[PDB]
RNA sequence: UGGGAGAGGGUGGUGGAAUUCCCGGAGUAGCGGUGAAAUGCGCAGAUACCGGGAGGAACGCCGAUGGCGAAGGCAGCCACCUGGUCCACCCGUGACGCUGAGGCGCGAAAGCGUGGGGAGCAAACCGGAUUAGAUACCCGGGUAGUCCACGCCCUAAACG
RNA sequence: CCGAGGGUAGGGCCCGUGACUGGGGCGAAGUCGUAACAAGGUAGCUGUACCGGAAGGUGCGGCUGGAU
RNA sequence: GCGGGGUGGAGCAGCCUGGUAGCUCGUCGGGCUCAUAACCCGAAGGUCGUCGGUUCAAAUCCGGCCCCCGCAACCA
RNA sequence: GAGCUAGCCCUGGCCAGGGUGAAGCUGGGGUGAGACCCAGUGGAGGCCCGAACCGGUGGGGGAUGCAAACCCCUCGGAUGA
RNA sequence: GAAUGCCGGCAUGAGUAACGAUAAAGAGGGUGAGAAUCCCUCUCGCCGUAAGCCCAAGGGUUCCUACGCAAUGGUCGUCAGCGUAGGGUUAGGCGGGACCUAAGGUGAAGCCGAAAGGCGUAGCCGAAGGGCAGCCGGUUAAUAUUCCGGCCCUUCCCGCAGGUGCGAUGGGGGGACGCUCUAGGCUAGGGGGACCGGAGCCAUGGACGAGCCCGGCCAGAAGCGCAGGGUGGGAGGUAGGCAAAUCCGCCUCCCAACAAGCUCUGCGUGGUGGGGAAGCCCGGGUGACAACCCCCCGAAGCCAGGGAGCCAAGAAAAGCCUCUAAGCACAACCUGCGGGAACCCGUACCGCAAACCGACACAGGUGGGCGGGUGCAAGAGCACUCAGGCGCGCGGGAGAACCCUCGCCAAGGAACUCUGCAAGUUGGCCCCGUAACUUCGGGAGAAGGGGUGCUCCCUGGGGUGAUGAGCCCCGGGGAGCCGCAGUGAACAGGCUCUGGCGACUGUUUACCAAAAACACAGCUCUCUGCGAACUCGUAAGAGGAGGUAUAGGGAGCGACGCUUGCCCGGUGCCGGAAGGUCAAGGGGAGGGGUGCAAGCCCCGAACCGAAGCCCCGGUGAACGGCGGCCGUAACUAUAACGGUCCUAAGGUAGCGAAAUUCCUUGUCGGGUAAGUUCCGACCUGCACGAAAAGCGUAACGACCGGAGCGCUGUCUCGGCGAGGGACCCGGUGAAAUUGAACUGGCCGUGAAGAUGCGGCCUACCCGUGGCAGGACGAAAAGACCCCGUGGAGCUUUACUGCAGCC
RNA sequence: CGAUGUCGGCUCGUCGCAUCCUGGGGCUGAAGAAGGUCCCAAGGGUUGGGCUGUUCGCCCAUUAAAGCGGCACGCGAGCUG
């Protein structure tokens, strides 16, 4: 049946993307934390 | 009038539709229409603030002239009478001799082809607009400004009218559609005559679908809900109110008056409404 | 052809008297109601009086044993639209007439549907009396309805 | 081929019968009240409407077959 | 299982707050009436469901027995 | 976090074929005029039958599954809320 | 040594279940160490409104070629979407961007918020909508509207010529719009041809034929032709379109108008360029100088911004055209022609699936277009089949039980069972025919019935053409033929009577309930006079609504019919400048502390003093509520009648053993051989009753009762048969569970149900197929119950606060 | 209570005997026939249907008879629900 993951490149980028994160106080703390933890990706991989 | 149907489906049985007899023009002035931004009862927060709304037929807003003192003394011919989906009343197209074209709501018996005008000196005749101070006591009247230059506010719905009852100082005394007795300032414009399409209220929607076409989504009773939802929610099997009948938000809904007591306009309302 | 009287009918308008309610005024110990009372209303200022307003319904005197209509029925006043009917003249048509099973229309009140309207009155209903009782008669309230528009109902001591 | 009639299916009219139910007629001396006839003690009657144990009551309009 | 009830012939007060039994109707006698009802004047009839106790004193307070009504009897 | 799901907003798309035959219109009849009757024309509808599509009624299977909701048969809606 | 401990390893179950749609295989020939599994050929089967083809998402090298087979692949593997390497994606015209706007987002100005931030006109961003110029063929192992060929086109820049008041982010027009139905004419597509082209072919009884088989086109500028869309022309006035305006709008005048003219598309034609089959040879050659013609059917597509009808009344902005303002009129712009210039990103491949979403090469999910033929009334249905694509990545035998899916069945026919559950029956079209009841539409496919193929003959009408031939569509009539049977296969209602509930189509517990539940048109009450009420928000701001009492919020009821009684004492709400109570504050009688005193300081009575409450009224489609005992009629029985207590008032009409009735299977009647259910009645209604509506009601229902007909493997009562498994052999090979086990019966005993203790009995050792009585078998630290001064949701006249409102 | 699945039905039985029938008896208010009552006897047998979820019961039509109990109210790793 219709499952929950329905990939959409625009959706992905517009929701979890770098510019979404930077626009919001909480979005920025995510970047700060993932940077502090040393994540190789700060933001979901989407091919634009 | 209102027109019936033969019962050839269960719904056509009771359904009735307006006769549209008075209509003479079936598409609007391109220069006088703009798109009506449908809300779905949602506010700028995105939240529903008026329950049960949405999904009605698409509509263009017809810009209406609710001022009239805009064009004192300049006469106009009544070009057509048209359908307006945004209000109960019908509307009349006016071709001013100015060249300018405007919409007004069409008073009862207003005739396509006749002449109307606005100002202190206008003849007391259907379609004319005058400050209330110049309109003879006893005349039925509509599209009444409530305060000078602020726009026609009162008696705009189909078949409605306010009647001038008398004068006092700079104010005139009106009997509103609701039956309330109110002082309105004499400089306030008003159009003489009642609003047309009085048979509006006699329309029988006939089926649920018709509500849906008007953007009216189903209303679900409080008694039909759960306690998390509503004062009347819950109960094993059916239940009476079991408390004074209340709104979804808890306030009482049979009798509880709700207009602010200390409202400044109280000084201008002579007698609370009719029946 | 020329004239007549008339609440005949339909529409639009409109006049004053009275009731009720509202407002201002002035005023105080009761008012109302009956066979008698009580319920009811009244010092939160009623009744009685003056002024202003709102609204509905009905048209006093004229008015009669009167008039008009086929009947039911028709009454302030104005205008318009319309029917019936009588008199005179003795001009025209030349029996073109009487009645009338069916059919069709009209048809008081009450009642019914949709909308409006609602002052007074008032089935139902409530209360106070009376009474053995009083689901009555009397008294105080009172909703349909009584009024308008449209559509139904089609009854009658619709009687001379 | 037609054909008495047999069969299948469904209608129509009539008669009989039916738990129960509706009022009707009648029946020597039952209970309740007293609506009508004398203004019958609220003149009666009336079409309609609503109400009431019952006669009846009341509203609206009508009739005199009532007033004396 | 819990609550209330029993008192002239009928239906109800009095019980809680011990002493003092009342109200309407019914019944009986007498009036009015030609007569009955209505109405008016008088009168009788309850020792209080029963037994036991408390008390100077019990319809009344406390217990047992008879009854008479209500309410309850849920989770499987 | 509304890429599942619920509502709404904007902009697009889809719904084989068959059936029934409303209003109106035309003519005829009818009458003082009407109402109205008949025929033809017409093509309405949360109308009917039924694919796509949307469902998920009953039963059977499956039950360490093909599948953490599926499969077969049957069934609802299918111009509409 | 234990914690259903944690991490890891390795056992058991076990060579067991399984190897993922029952569309299906067989052989020959290659290759290789090795072949059911790779390649080739022939035969067989399956999909064909797809299981074929093309897009868009998403995926991201999986594409092509060489070399490989450790692992991945449910077996095998020489093969592969796997490993290694090399190669492969070409655009002014396709898509997106250097264009436009939609919701929405963002946001100069401005508004608001402790901070973070929230909002907000314009503007900007935002597309699968608007707008915009490329078609046919050829080529690669792999890209192609991109490369090549042929024929077309767009914009930008510069120049030349001609024309003009040129000029805009401003004014105006236009773009520009719904649903259903639909005319004319075309194209796409398809059918036939005795016509044109073509290798060949004559079999097995016959046919050298008007035989069979194959094919008979594609694109194309200017011009022309056919069909259509769009559009009046002139002049005078002019205050309106936030300046101006010759434009547009309004008035007047002349002209002409299902036309015309002008303009714009579609289709046909068209110089030119391409394509071009079967078959037979080795994807290529040939065929072939291939032919390329007529007839019919014909779109949902095109002309398209067409027409009609309807109500629910159907985006914006740019491109474009016109108007003028600054300006500028050596400039500028329009038309024509020429040369030049023309960027960025995508392009491979999968794409209803082994490459996407589902942990898997997973019977699930996934938007748009094309989707051939024949027959069946139609069609995208159904059977077969074209093009094309497949046989589903374990096989080989066997022919048990039992399971699944399927077929048939003697006599009976619901006797099955909670229940006709299930499965039969019926079944399309044509005609005849069709009841109660009804809101007049319906009930209706009611019920029930007849027909249905093939052949010959006669005949009617329509389409195209021409008015005829042919082709195509719709019929009528007569005579015959055959079989068990003519919708001969496939797809395709069983029906009726009578209740309950809900009027109805709809909606719902994704994943145990589809319903009588929710919704619904409609009815009533109530708030709301507009800066409305109400809702979200601390606010600004929004929604309500660019609406205005015929409107908007809340509540109950639920089409429609006939109706909806009595109670206002309590709660609610509504009205009531009196009175009572009442907080802060006002007032300060009279005290008190301190000081030598002026003074400073503290308590403080009467009174005045809001809402709220009290108090007085109203109010039921507001919350709600609507009695008890005793007696009484000339047979009895019963009680129209009376008495008395109590209430705020004592349940009206209608209905009633009911979706409600305890006693209860009440009683009687119906139906049945027999009826705790059903239906109709009665009424001591434990415990109906009038908008938590009452009683009815045509139609409707995958709702729940009861009955009958039809028909049946449901059953008496089972039998046989098919396929897929189960079984055997080769390949691969799990699982929960498991203290260890050398793990019998009885009767006892034991913590009360013993393989394990006692006594007796029985019993050689080990498996395989089966059945499920036990191992208080597995699973899940019972979901019931209780306990915990454990939690959570929900309620209220529990307590105590808070928002909000006064 | 770190789970002993709970009514009835269906299927499949097996056992007890306080015996429903069949067999053997004594007493009888046993004439015969048919009964009553008690004793011995568990080998075999003990029907089909209507109603209800029902066990049970009542009813219909039969019968030699239409027995009563246990087996976790026997039996859901056997089915139903
Ligand atoms: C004095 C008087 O007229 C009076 C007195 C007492 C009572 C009554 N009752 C009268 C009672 N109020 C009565 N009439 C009434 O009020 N009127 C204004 C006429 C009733 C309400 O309709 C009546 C008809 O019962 C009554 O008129 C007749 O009763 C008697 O006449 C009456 C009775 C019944 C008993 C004794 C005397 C009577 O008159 C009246
Ligand atoms: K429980
Ligand atoms: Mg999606
Ligand atoms: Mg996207
Ligand atoms: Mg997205
Ligand atoms: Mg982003
Ligand atoms: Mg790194
Ligand atoms: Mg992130
Ligand atoms: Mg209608
Ligand atoms: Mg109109
Ligand atoms: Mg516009
Ligand atoms: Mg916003
Ligand atoms: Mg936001
Ligand atoms: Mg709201
Ligand atoms: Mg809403
Ligand atoms: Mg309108
Ligand atoms: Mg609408
Ligand atoms: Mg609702
Ligand atoms: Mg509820
Ligand atoms: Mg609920
Ligand atoms: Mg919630
Ligand atoms: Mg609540
Ligand atoms: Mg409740
Ligand atoms: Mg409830
Ligand atoms: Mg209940
Ligand atoms: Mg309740
Ligand atoms: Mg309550
Ligand atoms: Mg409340
Ligand atoms: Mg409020
Ligand atoms: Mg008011
Ligand atoms: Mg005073
Ligand atoms: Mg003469
Ligand atoms: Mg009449
Ligand atoms: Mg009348
Ligand atoms: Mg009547
Ligand atoms: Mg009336
Ligand atoms: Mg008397
Ligand atoms: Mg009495
Ligand atoms: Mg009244
Ligand atoms: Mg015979
Ligand atoms: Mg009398
Ligand atoms: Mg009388
Ligand atoms: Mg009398
Ligand atoms: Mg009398
Ligand atoms: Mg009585
Ligand atoms: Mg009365
Ligand atoms: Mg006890
Ligand atoms: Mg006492
Ligand atoms: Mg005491
Ligand atoms: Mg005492
Ligand atoms: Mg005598
Ligand atoms: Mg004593
Ligand atoms: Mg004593
Ligand atoms: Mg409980
Ligand atoms: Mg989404
Ligand atoms: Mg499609
Ligand atoms: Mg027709
Ligand atoms: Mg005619
Ligand atoms: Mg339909
Ligand atoms: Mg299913
Ligand atoms: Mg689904
Ligand atoms: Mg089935
Ligand atoms: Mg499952
Ligand atoms: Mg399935
Ligand atoms: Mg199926
Ligand atoms: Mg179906
Ligand atoms: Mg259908
Ligand atoms: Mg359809
Ligand atoms: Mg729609
Ligand atoms: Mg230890
Ligand atoms: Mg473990
Ligand atoms: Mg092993
Ligand atoms: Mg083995
Ligand atoms: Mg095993
Ligand atoms: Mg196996
Ligand atoms: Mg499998
Ligand atoms: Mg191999
Ligand atoms: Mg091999
Ligand atoms: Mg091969
Ligand atoms: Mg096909
Ligand atoms: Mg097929
Ligand atoms: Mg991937
Ligand atoms: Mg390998
Ligand atoms: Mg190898
Ligand atoms: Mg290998
Ligand atoms: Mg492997
Ligand atoms: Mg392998
Ligand atoms: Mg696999
Ligand atoms: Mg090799
Ligand atoms: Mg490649
Ligand atoms: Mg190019
Ligand atoms: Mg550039
Ligand atoms: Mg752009
Ligand atoms: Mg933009
Ligand atoms: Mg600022
Ligand atoms: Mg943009
Ligand atoms: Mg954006
Ligand atoms: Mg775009
Ligand atoms: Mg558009
Ligand atoms: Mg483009
Ligand atoms: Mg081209
Ligand atoms: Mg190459
Ligand atoms: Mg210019
Ligand atoms: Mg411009
Ligand atoms: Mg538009
Ligand atoms: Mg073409
Ligand atoms: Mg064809
Ligand atoms: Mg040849
Ligand atoms: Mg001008
Ligand atoms: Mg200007
Ligand atoms: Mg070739
Ligand atoms: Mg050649
Ligand atoms: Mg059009
Ligand atoms: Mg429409
Ligand atoms: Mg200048
Ligand atoms: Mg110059
Ligand atoms: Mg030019
Ligand atoms: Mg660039
Ligand atoms: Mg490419
Ligand atoms: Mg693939
Ligand atoms: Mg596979
Ligand atoms: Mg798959
Ligand atoms: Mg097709
Ligand atoms: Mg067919
Ligand atoms: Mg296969
Ligand atoms: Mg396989
Ligand atoms: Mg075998
Ligand atoms: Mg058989
Ligand atoms: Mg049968
Ligand atoms: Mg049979
Ligand atoms: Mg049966
Ligand atoms: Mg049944
Ligand atoms: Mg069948
Ligand atoms: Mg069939
Ligand atoms: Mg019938
Ligand atoms: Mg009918
Ligand atoms: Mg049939
Ligand atoms: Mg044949
Ligand atoms: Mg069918
Ligand atoms: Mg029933
Ligand atoms: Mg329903
Ligand atoms: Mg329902
Ligand atoms: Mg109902
Ligand atoms: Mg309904
Ligand atoms: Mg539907
Ligand atoms: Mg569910
Ligand atoms: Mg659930
Ligand atoms: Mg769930
Ligand atoms: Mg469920
Ligand atoms: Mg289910
Ligand atoms: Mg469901
Ligand atoms: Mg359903
Ligand atoms: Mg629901
Ligand atoms: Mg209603
Ligand atoms: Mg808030
Ligand atoms: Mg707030
Ligand atoms: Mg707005
Ligand atoms: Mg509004
Ligand atoms: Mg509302
Ligand atoms: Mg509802
Ligand atoms: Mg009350
Ligand atoms: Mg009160
Ligand atoms: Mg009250
Ligand atoms: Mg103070
Ligand atoms: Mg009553
Ligand atoms: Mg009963
Ligand atoms: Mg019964
Ligand atoms: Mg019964
Ligand atoms: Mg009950
Ligand atoms: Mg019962
Ligand atoms: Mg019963
Ligand atoms: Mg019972
Ligand atoms: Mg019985
Ligand atoms: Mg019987
Ligand atoms: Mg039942
Ligand atoms: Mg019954
Ligand atoms: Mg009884
Ligand atoms: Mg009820
Ligand atoms: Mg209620
Ligand atoms: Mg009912
Ligand atoms: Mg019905
Ligand atoms: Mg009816
Ligand atoms: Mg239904
Ligand atoms: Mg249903
Ligand atoms: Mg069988
Ligand atoms: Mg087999
Ligand atoms: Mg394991
Ligand atoms: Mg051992
Ligand atoms: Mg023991
Ligand atoms: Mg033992
Ligand atoms: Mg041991
Ligand atoms: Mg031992
Ligand atoms: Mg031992
Ligand atoms: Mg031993
Ligand atoms: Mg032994
Ligand atoms: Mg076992
Ligand atoms: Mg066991
Ligand atoms: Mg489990
Ligand atoms: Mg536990
Ligand atoms: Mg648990
Ligand atoms: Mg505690
Ligand atoms: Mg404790
Ligand atoms: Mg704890
Ligand atoms: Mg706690
Ligand atoms: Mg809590
Ligand atoms: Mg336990
Ligand atoms: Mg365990
Ligand atoms: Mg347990
Ligand atoms: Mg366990
Ligand atoms: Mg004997
Ligand atoms: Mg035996
Ligand atoms: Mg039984
Ligand atoms: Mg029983
Ligand atoms: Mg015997
Ligand atoms: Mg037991
Ligand atoms: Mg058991
Ligand atoms: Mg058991
Ligand atoms: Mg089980
Ligand atoms: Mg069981
Ligand atoms: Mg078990
Ligand atoms: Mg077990």
């Amino acid at each position: 049946m219709k499952r929950t993951w329905q990939p959409n490149r625009r959706k992905r980028a517009k929701t979890h993307g770098f510019r979404a994160r930077m626009r919001t106080p909480g979005g920025r703390k995510v970047l700060k934390r993932r940077r502090q933890k040393g994540r190789w990706r700060l933001t979901p991989a989407v091919r634009k | 009038a209102v027109k019936k149907f033969k019962p050839y489906t269960p719904s056509r049985r009771f359904m009735t539709v307006a006769d549209f007899s008075e209509i003479t023009k079936t598409e609007p002035e391109k220069s006088l229409v703009k798109p009506l931004k449908k809300t779905g009862g949602r506010n700028n927060q995105g939240r529903i603030t008026v329950r049960f709304r949405g999904g009605g037929h698409k509509r263009l807003y017809r810009i209406i002239d609710f001022k009239r003192w805009d064009k004192v003394g300049i006469p106009a011919k009544v070009a057509a009478i048209e359908y307006d989906p945004n209000r109960s009343a019908r509307i009349a197209l006016l071709h001013y001799v100015d060249g300018e074209k405007r919409y007004i709501i069409a008073p009862d018996g207003l005739q396509v082809g006749q002449q109307v005008v606005a100002g202190p000196d206008a003849p007391i005749q259907v379609g004319n607009a005058l400050p209330l101070r110049f309109i003879p006591v006893g005349t039925v009247v509509h599209a009444v400004e409530l305060e000078p230059k602020k726009g026609a506010k009162l008696a705009r719905a189909a078949g409605t009218s306010a009647q001038i009852q008398g004068r006092e100082g700079d104010y005139v005394i009106l009997r509103l559609p609701s039956g309330e007795l109110r002082k309105v300032h004499g400089e306030c414009y008003a159009t003489v005559g009642a609003v047309g399409n009085a048979d509006h209220k006699n329309i029988v929607l006939g089926k649920a679908g018709r509500s849906r076409w008007l953007g009216r989504r189903p209303h679900v009773r409080g008694a039909a809900m759960n306690p998390v939802d509503h004062p009347h929610g819950g109960g094993e099997g059916r239940a009476p109110r079991g408390r004074p009948p209340a709104s979804p938000w808890g306030w009482q809904t049979k009798g509880l008056k709700t207009r602010k007591r200390r409202k400044p306009s109280s000084r201008f309302i002579i007698a609370r409404r009719k029946k």
